[PDB]
DNA sequence: AGCAGAT
DNA sequence: ATCTGCTTTGGGTGGGTGGGTGGGTTGAGGCAATT
């Protein structure tokens, strides 16, 4: 669940990838699919939406045994998990995952060629705001990074949102596309870590599920400030937590290589200086060739 | 269908009409209390119907006993002996609505008619009771014949009533006293009516069947 | 028995919570007892931090406990501050979600409840008793009560023959508090639909009096409770922590509620070289152009400065702003949008308008037979703005009514005896 | 720091000697105060007296006295009021405004309520100025006895003027 | 076997072996009986589809977090007749049992639902017979009735006790708890331990609370003979059912009526005489209905999880824009513009608070504005009819303080207070005011702020508060003369000013133009029009189908279901502007601006750049979509420059129409 | 204090 | 025959689930109809 500890069971379930992929919260069944939940676990929906520190200590306690027989019944029993929670003397409790995410809203969002350089030196600083995050001196900069976090997945949601329901998701027999162009909130993907997000959300939802052929996905995002696009390949992900022989093999990220081979053939002009080879820029006027070519290329 | 439980015996009213003369409001006096007479007059208010207790029934607070047919003078009256040899009860008791008979109930207000009024007099003023079947046949502005009788009703609240406190003519207005119940006040009159019977002076097949 | 384990519970977090190196309440109580403010403030995430058990007895049952955290906080500063001083008050702060104000009903009563609202009314202090003395009419028999002002208390029915209620009061040997009335409305957004905003009582204790004026939002933390004034109970909130985003204590005395660290910002912003232009386009940032009425509303919001000569004459230090225009040209988007940025501010409409809705009213307490004053648009907007829309549509007599009040600052009345001038400058 | 206004007279400064200054708005009418009555016993041939207290006539508390003049003597005499030699005060009441020009911002103006005995009956009339000196009080019951059921009223309070 | 644990039969419950219905129903076995029957009823029920509504009502009930089940009289008298007879005899001790029963069905569904709410309150919907507050006798009481009032007066809510405890004053016992009757207070006078006289203190360690309030019911000035003073009843409504309805509204009450002992009544009558009152079991808003009296439940605009998962059919179809602008008023002839306009208003646009700051309108102003028989007020009471929330007001019979707010002094409390008129009453609806132009200038210019602003402000007798009137405003009017002169401008033929004009969104002007064809088209559809509404031209079921087939003829979609449409569009869809051709609508702005320089023209300003977005999320609206599309733009684009070109002088008009044919 | 009731 | 107990005047130190056909009556302010 996302950030159980600092926000409500409510928000924890809707902003969640697996809960999201395994009811659909996109649309308004989804919606009336949760309702229907928490009615039936016995938790009040004003209980629900309180805070978790000052939520009814009754239904805190009993959470374990109320998830344990009702989960199965709407597919979300994988959530039952064990990890890893450190406590410092009259402190909050504060688990592994929720500090993770803490880091990486912190490095996402913490605050020609010019403006290249300015972006990047803005990561940079940011590298430090989340460095510092890490000392129990500095807290306050944690509690920072859990808000932000918060923020970043609401966006997430809503432009994940958007993408599905004007279908903008174009099923290819190689790989699927999805090309943002006039989102509401599209200087936020300019962070190839922002994108990654994103590309997590949509693999899971509607992707990771639906018994569907695994089938990798391209997803790319433009930025009026320099006529480009951050395209970026994604490795489809088997259903989560489902152990069998064929999930225990790995799958690859071969778009690295496919990419590099066009860059090469084609006078693409693409910059595969980034560390994570599948993510790259290109120009405005050249995605269409450069989809068209890796459509022709089969080897995805 | 069903066998219906509730059937009670019938509260009949008798209704006269047609008596040889008529009264004017201005003389209604005294003499003639608790006898038979029709009164003419236009109403000119007209109040809402409500149920009035006709025939109580109550439960002994203690012993659970049942007292039945509890005539009803004109304020509330409770029993004062319960029928149960071994209780003591005399001043406990509580309604049972269930098994109560109530009478509709509305009070019309009449005054005489304006031809009959002398010259540069206010006119005077009357209060009828109407109940049962003749409920709701006056309606304020008409110029109706009413026929019941001339009845006196006691000041309830002096007489003691559950839960009320008790409390022109400058002061001469006194009362008759000495009765057990009126401890040191007084018990003071007025003059009022009790209509049986009302008057106001002032689709193809179903039509058809209406025809002689 | 329980009372005494609760009383040395709370005792022993104020002498032991420490979040680094520092005592926070121990600390926040020495410095408290120095400049005579006999309180303390305790946030409710650090109880629940510190044992979770002491916050589910506080939330349980809250006009018992609440209590019984008072005289631990006063033993506590009594170990503190005097080597071998009234009850203390406890102050609460929570960021529990905040139920709307219509929202609150019987699955709410004599619990801790957070909510929001804009304030209308506020009484003049009352005094309440904390330790009576009495005495007995026959045979003079002293006798003393302690009181907490938590309802679920009244002198003794029977002497310790003497009658019923055989106790007199000894005044000149007992102690009282300051105890004030507020009236709380929902926010106009929060009303459902077709409703009429609804209101709520609220009292406070000591020092949470004084806090609040008519016409500004503030956050209370309280408990929602019923007194008997048949079978029926009025709800009432007993507050236990306010919060504004209004500093009314230095709006009303000399200048306070400012930090050092914040007074640096200001003076920081002030020494800007382009401070004009970013406080002219921070205004309406969503309308475009209308440059000059916004240099206009900023000199308007700013004020000049009122002098009192030596002979006595005053002369007027605010700036007054008409707009005259064609339709859709933002007029009323601005006046929307000043009344949102001023401290103080009311909205008003010409048309739904009258001469006594502006200035102030005469009116009659039903149960004195009393007149007495209320303050109408310009005295609650006193020290601030008035934005007075559609000023064609008022009626002549209505705008005849507002001259002196624009130009002399003051509101001349001569009714029902009542015979005053009070103070409007806006 | 016990010269106040109206404004500032806050249940801290009960029983103690405050002056306090602000537009006089109100003023009841001076009605004559029993203190002490005298009679006679015709055949004992003696005179007798009753001294009567009440919660604005005195700054210690003390039993109150029903203004009921004594009828019959010890003895069971016939006993004749001498109003020419028993104590009547004058008393009146008067409402102390606090001055408009020093309110705080939108707040209208406060008063209190104060007691002149004797010879400080009719020193003030409406709208005048004036600056009173008097031991700041409360009285009655405040509802601690059970006729009333509020259980959020506070007590009065009130200044005797000297 | 335990005797107490045997149960009867339905035949075997029919006959009545008791002295009254109230002891039939308390005996332990015909209780087991009853309790039985009424589970199998709510469990096996099945309408014509063959589903059950009782099972998905319940479901739907658990997922709301509510504590009320709608229950059909109709369907329980088909079902049992005996229970429904019972109930409508001994409404009380049937509608325990039934509440007992309906927790036990929702119990089944959702295990745990004990948590969420404790009880759940059985409601009564379609009681088939009515009374006025002048038609109850004596012979209603203890039985239950269904009313039809004004609610006049209200109080706010109070906590009221669910359960006394009294404890002896002398003894010091405490008698257990009993339960309250809100129709009269509950005393003991001989303790069962103590058997003492004296009154016992009423104390309680722990209690439960429950919601009451009380409102004056008011006979409708529709039913109350002409002329008449009108007759009131007080109805107490109990938990869940508290601020459901607010002064000045028309109400359905169900309930209870019960009398009880007042000393005050018998003091000034002289007679015994008791008071009564209503005990409320369900309220159904009879406000601004009168034409949709011919229809089932409690709300008339609700919709099951069936009806909803075909509004979704209904709206992929592609031509459903259009299906619904046909199905406006369908027994109007023509008028395509006038129905275009009435659907935008009724679907509405979307507001928006742009960072807290700023605020927009979101809701569309139409004026029709036309000549004599033209089909305005007609289109005006089909609005009303369809509308969530609606009210009519005509020119002369509205005030300026009528419409927006009042200040009266409370008759009780003798203190100022604050009454909502009809825009507060159109609060998410439409206010549909009819001989616009015969308005008083005072009264017409009150309603300025409400048009724009979406609020009103009040500063009388002390009260400074701002309300809520987020109201669209459909107004009729005649021009000039009567008769509107096309060889003038428009501002010449009307006598409103430009700050009134500039906030109609949508301006409609219709003429009466002697065509033969056009008059031949017109009273041939008027003709057959009268011959279909003819009153001559199971038993409910056929009624049902055939008017069905009657409405068939000349509106794609029905009129209820069409209802339900508009309310959970305008409910549940929020469509957002994310993808649009920001150079069309800015040379189109423009283009509008130019051309309306002359003098005499339509006043346009920044107002109609925004009711072209406005219009185009309406649009999208209506289709159920997310997101705005080009078409719907393009479509409000069409909109608003044929409503500016048609109020153009015939001299220019052609000109004007050359010049514009790029956009539509 | 006068009057209304229970032992 | 004695002991136990409630309630006034009229008034806000009973109230507004008792109301204004049970009395406490001028002053101000808002609204419709009259102009
Ligand atoms: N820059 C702008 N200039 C003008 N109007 C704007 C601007 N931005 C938004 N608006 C719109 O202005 C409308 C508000 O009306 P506005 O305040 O302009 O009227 P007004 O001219 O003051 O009043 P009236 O028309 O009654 O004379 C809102 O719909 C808002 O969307
Ligand atoms: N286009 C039309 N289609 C159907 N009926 C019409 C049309 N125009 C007028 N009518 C008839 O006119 C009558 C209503 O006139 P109305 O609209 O009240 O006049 P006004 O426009 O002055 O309000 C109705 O009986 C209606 O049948
Ligand atoms: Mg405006
Ligand atoms: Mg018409
Ligand atoms: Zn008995
Ligand atoms: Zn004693
Ligand atoms: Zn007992």
């Amino acid at each position: 669940l996302f950030l159980l500890r600092h926000s409500s069971l409510y928000d924890s379930f809707y902003y969640s990838n697996y809960v999201n992929a395994k009811l659909s919260l996109w649309n308004e069944n989804g919606k009336k699919r949760l309702h229907k939940m928490f009615a039936r676990m016995g938790i009040p929906l004003s209980t629900a939406q309180e805070t978790w520190l000052y939520m009814d200590h009754s239904i805190k306690r009993e959470l374990g045994i109320i998830f344990d027989k009702n989960l199965d019944r709407y597919g979300l029993q994988d959530i039952i998990r064990d990890g890893f929670v450190r406590t410092l003397g009259y402190r909050g409790s504060i688990s592994a995952s929720e500090f993770v995410e803490a880091l990486t809203a912190l490095l996402e969002v913490g605050n020609s060629a010019q403006k290249l350089t300015n972006l990047r030196k803005r990561w940079v600083s940011n590298f430090w705001l989340s460095w510092d995050a890490l000392d129990d001196r500095k807290v306050e900069l944690l509690n920072r990074g859990i808000q932000l976090a918060q923020d970043l997945q609401r966006a997430i949601f809503n432009t994940g949102v958007a993408i599905l329901e004007k279908k903008l998701i174009k099923h290819l027999r190689i790989y699927r596309l999805c090309v943002l162009q006039d989102g509401p909130d599209l200087d936020l993907y300019r962070n190839p870590l922002t994108l990654l997000r994103l590309g997590n959300w949509l693999i899971e939802c509607c992707a990771e599920s639906e018994d569907k052929q695994l089938l990798p996905m391209v997803l790319a995002s433009i930025d009026e400030n320099t006529d480009t696009y951050l395209v970026a390949g994604l490795t489809p992900r088997y259903p989560r937590g489902l152990d069998t022989i064929h999930t225990k093999k790995p799958i690859l990220n071969n778009f690295s290589m496919a990419f590099q081979q066009i860059t090469a053939e084609t006078d693409a002009k693409v910059r595969i200086d980034n560390f994570e080879s599948s993510i790259i820029e290109i120009r405005r006027e050249d995605l269409s060739p450069f989809l068209e070519k890796l459509t022709l290329s089969g080897l995805l | 269908t069903s066998t219906s439980p509730e059937q009670t015996e019938r509260v009949f009213q008798i209704s006269f009409f047609n008596l040889p003369t008529v009264h004017r409001i201005r003389d209604i006096r005294s003499e003639k209390i608790g006898s038979l007479l029709s009164i003419s007059g236009t109403v000119t208010r007209t109040s809402e119907v409500r149920p009035e207790l006709y025939k109580a029934s109550f439960t002994c607070d203690m012993c659970r006993a049942i007292v039945d047919n509890v005539e009803q003078s004109f304020k509330y009256t409770e029993p004062t002996f319960c029928p149960n040899p071994s209780c003591e009860n005399r001043a406990f008791w509580t309604l049972n609505v269930t098994r109560s008979r109530f009478l509709d109930w509305q009070k019309v207000r009449i005054q005489e008619n304006a031809n009959e009024i002398p010259t540069g007099s206010m006119p005077r003023t009357l209060d009828v009771i109407l109940r049962g079947d003749s409920v709701e046949r006056a309606k304020p502005g008409d110029r109706c014949k009413f026929t019941g009788v001339e009845i006196v009703v006691p000041d309830v609240t002096q007489l003691g009533l559950p839960g009320v406190k008790p409390s022109t003519t400058e002061g001469l207005n006194s009362g008759v006293t000495g009765l057990r119940s009126l401890g040191v006040r007084d018990l003071t009159y007025k003059i009022s009516f009790l209509a049986c019977h009302v008057i106001s002076i002032g689709d193809q097949e179903v039509f058809l069947n209406s025809l002689s | 028995d329980d009372n005494t384990e609760i009383i040395k519970s709370f005792k022993n977090f104020i002498l032991e919570f420490r979040l680094d190196s520092q005592f926070i309440y121990r600390d926040q109580l020495r410095n408290n007892i120095l400049v005579k403010n006999y309180s303390l403030t305790v946030n409710m995430e650090h109880l629940i931090g510190y044992n979770e058990d002491i916050y589910k007895k506080l939330s349980d049952e809250p006009s018992d406990i609440i209590p019984l955290f008072e005289t631990a906080i006063t033993q506590v500063a009594k170990r503190i501050s005097i080597l071998s001083l009234p009850t203390f008050q406890l102050i609460l702060n929570s960021n529990a979600n905040q139920i709307p104000l219509r929202d609150l009903d019987s699955e709410h009563v004599s619990k801790i409840v957070r909510l929001s609202g804009i304030i209308i009314s506020t009484s003049v202090l009352s005094s309440r008793a904390t330790y009576l003395s009495i005495m007995c009419r026959n045979c003079r028999h002293t006798t003393s009560i302690t009181i907490n002002n938590f309802n679920s208390v009244s002198l003794p029915r029977s002497c310790l023959n003497c009658g019923p209620d055989p106790y007199i009061i000894i005044h000149e040997s007992s102690k009282f508090i300051d105890q004030q009335f507020l009236k709380l409305q929902e926010i106009p957004e929060l009303v459902p639909v077709g409703e009429m905003p609804r209101n709520l009582t609220m009292t406070c204790d000591r020092y949470l009096t004084n806090k609040v004026i008519p016409g500004t939002r503030v956050t209370i933390v309280g408990i929602y409770s019923i007194y008997n004034s048949v079978a029926i109970r009025t709800p009432y909130i007993k507050i236990l922590g306010i919060q504004s985003d209004v500093e009314t204590s230095s709006i009303w005395n000399s200048v306070t509620m400012f930090t050092e660290e914040e007074e640096e910002e200001f003076l920081q912003l002030s020494r800007n070289p382009k401070l004009y232009e970013i406080l002219t386009n921070s205004i309406a940032p969503s309308i475009f152009g209308n440059e000059d009425i916004k240099k206009a509303i900023v000199c308007l919001l700013m004020g000049g400065s009122k002098k009192i000569l030596p002979d006595g004459m005053r002369l007027r230090g605010d700036i007054n702003v008409l707009l005259l225009g064609d339709p859709g040209t933002a007029k009323s988007q601005l006046l929307k949008f000043v009344e949102k940025v001023s401290p103080i501010a009311v909205y008003t409409s010409g048309k739904g308008s009258s001469a006594a809705g502006l200035t102030a009213s005469v009116q009659r307490d039903p149960m004195t037979r009393e007149f007495y004053l209320e303050g109408g648009a310009m005295v609650l907007a006193d020290g601030g703005v008035v934005c007075i829309d559609e000023f064609d549509k008022m009626r002549d007599e209505d705008r005849v009514a507002i001259h002196e009040a624009m130009e002399q600052q003051t509101i001349s009345i001569a009714k029902a005896g009542i015979t005053t001038v009070l103070n409007s400058r806006t | 720091a016990h010269a106040l206004s109206p404004r500032t007279l806050t249940a801290q400064h009960l029983n103690k000697l405050v002056s306090v200054e602000g537009i006089v708005t109100k003023t009841s009418l001076v009605r004559p105060k029993l203190i002490r009555s005298v009679h006679y016993a015709a055949k004992t041939g003696r005179f007798h007296y009753r001294d009567y207290t009440d919660a604005t006539t005195t700054l210690t508390t003390r039993i109150p006295t029903p203004a009921i003049y004594p009828t019959e003597d010890t003895e069971g005499n016939k006993l004749t009021t001498e109003y020419g030699y028993s104590t009547f005060i004058d008393h009146q009441r008067i409402t102390v405004q606090e001055m408009p020009e020093m309110a705080p911002a939108g707040q209208l103006p406060r008063s209190i309520d104060v007691i002149l005995d004797d010879d400080l009956v009719d020193k003030t009339k409406p709208g005048d100025r004036v600056n009173v000196v008097g031991v700041f009080k409360s009285l009655g019951a405040g509802g601690m006895n059970q006729s009333n059921s509020n259980t959020l009223i506070g007590f009065k309070t009130l200044i005797l003027g000297n | 076997i335990d005797p107490l644990r045997e149960e009867l039969t339905l035949e075997s419950l029919s006959n009545v072996k008791a002295n009254s219905y109230s002891e039939w129903i308390t005996q332990p076995n015909v209780s087991r009986t009853i309790a039985r029957e009424l589970k199998s009823f709510l469990l096996e029920y099945t309408d014509e589809t063959g589903r059950s509504v009782y099972g998905a009502r319940i479901r739907t009930l658990g997922e709301m977090n509510s504590e009320s089940l709608e229950v059909n009289y109709r369907h329980l008298a088909e079902s049992k007749a005996i229970l429904a007879l019972f109930l409508a005899k001994c409404p009380e001790e049937m509608l325990k049992i039934f509440d007992l029963v309906a927790m036990e069905a929702t119990e089944l569904h959702y295990p745990d639902y004990a948590r969420i709410h404790s009880e759940i309150h059985v409601r009564i919907s379609d009681f088939p017979t009515i009374y006025s507050l002048r038609e109850l006798r004596e012979s209603n009481l203890s039985s239950l009735v269904r009313v039809t009032g004004v609610v006049t007066r209200r109080t706010g809510v109070f906590p009221q006790l669910k359960y006394v405890k009294f404890n002896c004053l002398k003894c010091g016992s405490i008698l257990g708890p009993f339960f309250q009757d809100s129709n009269e207070e509950i005393r003991i006078s001989f303790c069962t331990n103590c058997k003492s006289k004296g009154p016992f203190r009423v104390n309680g360690e722990k209690t439960v609370y429950r919601n009451y309030q009380r409102v004056t019911l008011q006979e409708a000035p529709g039913t109350v003979p002409p002329g008449r003073l009108p007759r009131h009843r007080e109805v107490i409504l109990l938990a869940d059912l508290v601020d459901v309805s607010k002064p000045g509204e028309e109400v359905e009450v169900t309930g209870i009526y019960k009398n009880n002992y007042d000393g005050n009544l018998n003091a000034k009558n002289g007679f015994p005489v008791f008071a009564t009152i209503i005990e409320a079991n369900s309220i159904k808003r009879r406000e601004g209905n009168t034409a949709n009296e011919g229809e089932e439940g409690l709300d008339v605009f609700s919709w099951t999880e069936e009806e909803e998962r075909e509004f979704r059919k209904i709206s992929r179809d592609r031509g459903i824009i259009d299906k619904i602008i046909s199905s406006m008023a369908p027994s109007i002839y023509g008028h395509r513009d006038i129905k275009t306009a009435v659907a935008c208003s009724l679907f509405g646009g979307v507001p928006k608070n742009v960072n807290g700051k700023h605020s927009i309108r979101g809701d569309i102003n139409v004026l029709l504005l036309g000549d004599p028989g033209t089909a305005k007020s007609q289109i005006l009471k089909y609005v009303e009819k369809t509308a969530h929330r609606a009210v009519f007001a005509t020119g002369q019979g509205a005030s300026a303080v009528g419409l927006t707010a009042s200040v009266r002094k409370d008759p009780i409390t003798k203190e100022w207070t604050l009454e909502g008129g009809a825009l507060v009453l159109a609060d998410k609806g439409v206010c549909l005011i009819d001989e616009f132009d015969k308005m008083n200038d005072q009264d017409r210019t009150s309603i300025h702020e409400a048009m724009e602003q979406q609020s009103i402000s009040i500063s009388k007798a002390g009260i400074v508060t701002t309300l809520q009137a987020r109201c669209s405003i459909i107004a009729a009017a005649n021009p000039n003369g009567g008769r509107y002169n096309s060889t003038l401008p428009l501002a010449q033929n009307v006598s409103l000013t430009e700050p009134i004009l500039s906030r109609f969104d949508i301006l409609c002007v219709v003429r009466d133009l002697v065509d033969e064809e056009a008059d031949e088209r017109l009273a041939t559809f008027v003709v057959d029009s009268h011959v279909r509404s003819h009153p001559e031209n199971n038993a409910r079921q056929r009624r049902l189908q055939r008017q069905r087939k009657k409405e068939e003829e000349i509106s794609p979609i029905p009129q209820e279901l069409l209802m339900k449409y508009i309310h959970y569009a305008r409910t549940k869809i929020y469509p957002k502007l994310h993808q649009m051709d920001m150079d069309k609508v800015s040379r189109v702005y423009a283009d509008l601006r130019r051309e309306s320089i002359s003098t005499g023209s339509f006043p346009i300003t920044v107002r109609h750049l925004e009711s072209i977005l406005r219009i185009a999320e309406s649009f999208a609206k209506m289709r159920l979509s997310e997101f705005v599309s080009s078409y719907d733009l393009d479509r409000a684009i069409k909109v608003v420059v044929d409503s500016f070109v048609d109020a153009q002088k015939v001299s220019v008009r052609r000109q004007l129409r050359r010049s514009f044919a790029i956009y539509t």
